[PDB]
Protein backbone atom coordinates (compact mmCIF):
# COMPACT_ATOMS: atom_id res chain seq x y z
CA UNK A 1 0.00 0.00 0.00
CA UNK A 2 1.11 3.53 -0.35
CA UNK A 3 1.95 5.10 2.55
CA UNK A 4 1.19 8.86 2.49
CA UNK A 5 4.14 11.10 1.47
CA UNK A 6 5.72 8.57 0.17
CA UNK A 7 6.62 7.46 3.61
CA UNK A 8 9.09 10.61 3.42
CA UNK B 1 -3.38 31.93 -20.85
CA UNK B 2 -7.43 31.82 -19.32
CA UNK B 3 -8.56 32.15 -22.73
CA UNK B 4 -6.84 28.59 -23.98
CA UNK B 5 -7.34 26.79 -20.57
CA UNK B 6 -11.28 27.55 -21.31
CA UNK B 7 -11.63 26.04 -24.75
CA UNK B 8 -10.06 23.09 -23.08
CA UNK B 9 -13.02 23.21 -20.62
CA UNK B 10 -15.75 24.26 -22.58
CA UNK B 11 -14.86 20.88 -24.41
CA UNK B 12 -14.26 18.86 -21.88
CA UNK B 13 -16.60 16.39 -21.25
CA UNK B 14 -14.92 14.45 -17.81
CA UNK B 15 -13.16 16.45 -15.40
CA UNK B 16 -10.76 15.06 -12.62
CA UNK B 17 -9.85 17.93 -10.07
CA UNK B 18 -7.24 17.05 -7.31
CA UNK B 19 -6.56 19.42 -4.57
CA UNK B 20 -4.22 19.85 -1.81
CA UNK B 21 -3.56 21.70 1.39
CA UNK B 22 -4.08 25.20 -0.20
CA UNK B 23 -7.18 25.00 -0.51
CA UNK B 24 -7.82 24.25 3.09
CA UNK B 25 -5.73 26.77 4.10
CA UNK B 26 -8.01 29.66 2.54
CA UNK B 27 -10.38 28.40 4.60
CA UNK B 28 -8.43 29.34 7.63
CA UNK B 29 -8.12 24.90 8.52
CA UNK B 30 -5.15 24.90 10.60
CA UNK B 31 -2.73 21.53 10.05
CA UNK B 32 -0.69 22.30 12.65
CA UNK B 33 2.68 21.52 10.86
CA UNK B 34 5.83 24.10 10.98
CA UNK B 35 6.04 27.70 11.49
CA UNK B 36 4.52 27.93 15.36
CA UNK B 37 1.79 25.82 13.70
CA UNK B 38 1.48 24.14 17.77
CA UNK B 39 -1.80 22.71 19.32
CA UNK B 40 -0.54 22.92 23.35
CA UNK B 41 2.76 21.81 23.24
CA UNK B 42 3.07 19.42 20.34
CA UNK B 43 2.80 19.22 16.10
CA UNK B 44 0.95 17.24 13.57
CA UNK B 45 4.03 15.35 13.67
CA UNK B 46 3.92 13.86 17.14
CA UNK B 47 -0.05 13.74 17.36
CA UNK B 48 -0.91 12.15 13.72
CA UNK B 49 0.60 8.95 14.68
CA UNK B 50 -0.72 5.08 15.38
CA UNK B 51 2.25 5.06 17.78
CA UNK B 52 0.85 8.24 19.87
CA UNK B 53 -2.99 6.78 19.57
CA UNK B 54 -1.35 3.72 20.96
CA UNK B 55 0.36 6.01 23.96
CA UNK B 56 -2.11 8.43 24.51
CA UNK B 57 -5.45 8.32 22.83
CA UNK B 58 -7.12 10.25 25.41
CA UNK B 59 -4.32 13.16 24.44
CA UNK B 60 -4.97 12.38 20.34
CA UNK B 61 -8.64 12.33 20.54
CA UNK B 62 -8.75 15.97 22.16
CA UNK B 63 -6.27 16.94 19.43
CA UNK B 64 -9.13 15.51 16.79
CA UNK B 65 -12.04 17.08 18.92
CA UNK B 66 -10.88 20.42 18.94
CA UNK B 67 -10.21 19.85 15.01
CA UNK B 68 -13.45 18.79 14.54
CA UNK B 69 -14.96 21.46 16.24
CA UNK B 70 -12.91 24.60 14.71
CA UNK B 71 -14.75 23.46 11.39
CA UNK B 72 -17.90 25.06 12.34
CA UNK B 73 -16.60 28.34 12.43
CA UNK B 74 -14.52 26.92 9.12
CA UNK B 75 -16.78 27.69 5.88
CA UNK B 76 -16.17 26.95 2.15
CA UNK B 77 -14.17 29.37 -0.13
CA UNK B 78 -14.73 30.78 -2.97
CA UNK B 79 -12.78 27.33 -4.86
CA UNK B 80 -14.95 24.78 -2.95
CA UNK B 81 -18.23 26.60 -4.07
CA UNK B 82 -17.02 26.92 -7.70
CA UNK B 83 -16.19 23.34 -8.16
CA UNK B 84 -19.35 22.21 -6.65
CA UNK B 85 -21.50 24.50 -8.52
CA UNK B 86 -19.59 23.18 -11.67
CA UNK B 87 -19.78 19.68 -10.89
CA UNK B 88 -23.61 20.11 -10.34
CA UNK B 89 -24.06 22.19 -13.59
CA UNK B 90 -21.64 19.88 -16.14
CA UNK B 91 -23.46 16.51 -14.56
CA UNK B 92 -27.11 18.54 -15.95
CA UNK B 93 -25.25 18.42 -19.36
CA UNK B 94 -24.06 14.71 -18.91
CA UNK B 95 -20.65 15.96 -18.73
CA UNK B 96 -18.57 14.50 -15.40
CA UNK B 97 -16.59 15.95 -12.68
CA UNK B 98 -14.69 14.27 -9.67
CA UNK B 99 -13.10 15.80 -6.71
CA UNK B 100 -9.79 14.02 -5.53
CA UNK B 101 -9.00 15.36 -2.73
CA UNK B 102 -6.34 14.68 0.22
CA UNK B 103 -8.20 17.19 2.66
CA UNK B 104 -9.69 15.98 5.64
CA UNK B 105 -12.32 18.50 6.82
CA UNK B 106 -15.36 17.68 4.19
CA UNK B 107 -15.25 21.63 3.05
CA UNK B 108 -15.94 20.07 -0.64
CA UNK B 109 -19.01 18.55 0.74
CA UNK B 110 -20.08 21.27 2.81
CA UNK B 111 -20.12 23.32 -0.61
CA UNK B 112 -22.44 20.72 -2.25
CA UNK B 113 -20.01 17.89 -3.97
CA UNK B 114 -21.16 15.03 -4.27
CA UNK B 115 -18.63 12.82 -6.29
CA UNK B 116 -16.01 13.21 -3.88
CA UNK B 117 -12.81 10.80 -3.28
CA UNK B 118 -10.92 11.63 0.02
CA UNK B 119 -7.98 9.86 -0.02
CA UNK B 120 -7.10 10.66 3.66
CA UNK B 121 -9.89 10.19 5.12
CA UNK B 122 -12.42 12.57 7.36
CA UNK B 123 -12.58 14.27 10.55
CA UNK B 124 -15.78 13.12 10.39
CA UNK B 125 -15.39 9.30 10.41
CA UNK B 126 -14.70 7.41 13.17
CA UNK B 127 -13.08 3.74 12.44
CA UNK B 128 -13.49 0.49 15.16
CA UNK B 129 -10.11 -0.46 16.43
CA UNK B 130 -11.85 -4.07 17.33
CA UNK B 131 -14.44 -5.01 14.47
CA UNK B 132 -12.77 -2.10 11.42
CA UNK B 133 -16.21 -0.27 10.93
CA UNK B 134 -16.48 2.83 9.52
CA UNK B 135 -19.17 5.44 10.15
CA UNK B 136 -20.01 8.71 9.56
CA UNK B 137 -19.62 11.33 12.77
CA UNK B 138 -20.47 15.14 12.97
CA UNK B 139 -21.81 14.68 16.69
CA UNK B 140 -20.57 17.81 18.72
CA UNK B 141 -18.87 17.00 20.92
CA UNK B 142 -17.99 13.29 19.92
CA UNK B 143 -18.45 12.30 23.48
CA UNK B 144 -19.49 13.54 26.50
CA UNK B 145 -16.08 13.32 28.35
CA UNK B 146 -14.73 15.23 25.42
CA UNK B 147 -17.22 18.62 26.15
CA UNK B 148 -15.30 21.23 26.92
CA UNK B 149 -12.06 19.51 25.67
CA UNK B 150 -9.15 19.86 23.49
CA UNK B 151 -8.38 23.68 24.01
CA UNK B 152 -5.37 24.87 22.24
CA UNK B 153 -3.53 26.81 24.71
CA UNK B 154 -0.47 25.58 26.02
CA UNK B 155 -1.24 26.00 29.95
CA UNK B 156 -4.21 23.41 29.38
CA UNK B 157 -4.11 20.75 31.29
CA UNK B 158 -4.61 17.12 29.69
CA UNK B 159 -8.18 15.73 29.97
CA UNK B 160 -6.71 12.32 30.66
CA UNK B 161 -9.53 10.88 29.88
CA UNK B 162 -10.06 7.01 30.83
CA UNK B 163 -9.90 4.99 26.94
CA UNK B 164 -13.63 3.15 28.03
CA UNK B 165 -14.87 6.70 28.03
CA UNK B 166 -13.60 7.99 24.56
CA UNK B 167 -15.95 7.37 21.64
CA UNK B 168 -16.83 3.78 21.63
CA UNK B 169 -18.54 1.75 18.72
CA UNK B 170 -22.06 1.35 18.64
CA UNK B 171 -22.70 -2.18 18.08
CA UNK B 172 -23.91 -3.28 21.71
CA UNK B 173 -21.38 -6.44 20.91
CA UNK B 174 -18.14 -4.73 20.22
CA UNK B 175 -17.96 -1.21 21.89
CA UNK B 176 -14.54 -1.15 20.39
CA UNK B 177 -12.08 2.29 20.98
CA UNK B 178 -13.31 4.61 18.19
CA UNK B 179 -10.26 6.24 16.16
CA UNK B 180 -10.11 9.08 13.82
CA UNK B 181 -10.81 7.68 9.90
CA UNK B 182 -7.89 9.58 9.42
CA UNK B 183 -4.56 8.44 7.10
CA UNK B 184 -1.81 9.16 9.76
CA UNK B 185 1.82 9.56 9.18
CA UNK B 186 3.11 6.35 8.09
CA UNK B 187 0.01 4.46 7.18
CA UNK B 188 -1.21 3.72 3.68
CA UNK B 189 -3.49 4.85 1.57
CA UNK B 190 -6.64 2.69 0.94
CA UNK B 191 -6.28 0.65 -1.98
CA UNK B 192 -9.81 0.44 -3.00
CA UNK B 193 -9.93 4.63 -3.02
CA UNK B 194 -6.49 4.39 -5.35
CA UNK B 195 -7.95 2.05 -7.63
CA UNK B 196 -11.24 4.11 -8.14
CA UNK B 197 -9.63 7.43 -8.50
CA UNK B 198 -7.37 5.43 -11.48
CA UNK B 199 -10.05 4.60 -13.06
CA UNK B 200 -11.59 8.31 -13.12
CA UNK B 201 -7.97 9.54 -14.01
CA UNK B 202 -8.18 7.44 -16.70
CA UNK B 203 -11.35 8.39 -18.05
CA UNK B 204 -10.49 12.30 -17.51
CA UNK B 205 -9.91 14.49 -20.46
CA UNK B 206 -9.21 17.36 -18.19
CA UNK B 207 -7.28 17.80 -15.26
CA UNK B 208 -7.08 20.74 -12.42
CA UNK B 209 -4.59 20.33 -9.67
CA UNK B 210 -5.88 23.19 -6.92
CA UNK B 211 -3.71 24.11 -3.64
CA UNK B 212 -1.25 21.55 -4.16
CA UNK B 213 1.69 20.90 -7.14
CA UNK B 214 1.35 18.09 -10.00
CA UNK B 215 5.31 17.09 -8.91
CA UNK B 216 4.53 16.33 -5.71
CA UNK B 217 2.47 13.90 -3.41
CA UNK B 218 -0.40 13.03 -4.26
CA UNK B 219 -0.78 14.37 -7.40
CA UNK B 220 3.00 12.93 -8.84
CA UNK B 221 1.09 9.38 -8.41
CA UNK B 222 -1.39 10.10 -11.26
CA UNK B 223 -0.57 13.10 -13.06
CA UNK B 224 2.76 11.23 -15.14
CA UNK B 225 -0.34 8.93 -16.30
CA UNK B 226 -2.38 11.55 -17.59
CA UNK B 227 0.04 13.85 -19.18
CA UNK B 228 1.03 10.37 -21.24
CA UNK B 229 -2.36 10.32 -22.36
CA UNK B 230 -1.89 13.84 -23.63
CA UNK B 231 -4.00 15.15 -21.17
CA UNK B 232 -4.15 18.85 -20.48
CA UNK B 233 -3.46 19.84 -16.89
CA UNK B 234 -4.11 23.02 -15.28
CA UNK B 235 -2.59 24.12 -11.89
CA UNK B 236 -4.19 26.52 -9.50
CA UNK B 237 -1.33 27.58 -6.36
CA UNK B 238 0.67 30.06 -4.91
CA UNK B 239 3.80 28.10 -6.44
CA UNK B 240 6.96 28.83 -8.92
CA UNK B 241 0.66 22.67 -18.59
CA UNK B 242 -1.28 26.03 -17.55
CA UNK B 243 -0.56 27.21 -14.43
CA UNK B 244 -2.19 30.30 -12.78
CA UNK B 245 -0.79 31.94 -10.06
CA UNK B 246 -2.80 32.97 -6.83
CA UNK B 247 -5.23 32.46 -3.95
CA UNK B 248 -7.56 29.33 -5.69
CA UNK B 249 -10.57 31.25 -4.52
CA UNK B 250 -10.32 34.03 -6.49
CA UNK B 251 -8.67 32.04 -9.95
CA UNK B 252 -10.46 29.10 -9.52
CA UNK B 253 -14.20 30.55 -10.27
CA UNK B 254 -13.69 32.58 -12.84
CA UNK B 255 -11.95 29.85 -14.48
CA UNK B 256 -14.63 27.40 -13.98
CA UNK B 257 -18.00 30.04 -14.52
C1 LIG C 1 -1.15 13.82 7.09
O1 LIG C 1 -1.29 14.58 6.12
C2 LIG C 1 -1.48 14.27 8.52
C3 LIG C 1 -2.99 14.27 8.72
C4 LIG C 1 -3.32 14.86 10.09
O2 LIG C 1 -2.75 15.96 10.37
O3 LIG C 1 -4.12 14.22 10.81
C5 LIG C 1 -3.51 15.04 7.72
C6 LIG C 1 -4.07 14.44 6.61
C7 LIG C 1 -4.56 15.22 5.58
C8 LIG C 1 -4.50 16.60 5.67
C9 LIG C 1 -3.92 17.21 6.78
C10 LIG C 1 -3.42 16.43 7.81
ZN1 LIG D 1 -16.76 -2.04 16.51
Amino acid sequence: GVLKEYGV
Amino acid sequence: DLTAFREHFAKAKHIAIITGAGVSAESGVPTFRGPGGFWRKWQAQDLATPEAFSRDPSLVWEFYHYRREVMRSKMPNPAHLAIAECEARLGQQGRSVVIITQNIDELHHRAGSKHVYEIHGSLFKTRCMSCGEVKANHKSPICPALDGKGAPDPNTKEARIPVELLPRCERKSCNGLLRPHVVWFGETLDSDILTAVERELEKCDLCLVVGTSSIVYPAAMFAPQVASRGVPVAEFNMECKYHFEGPCGSTLPPALE
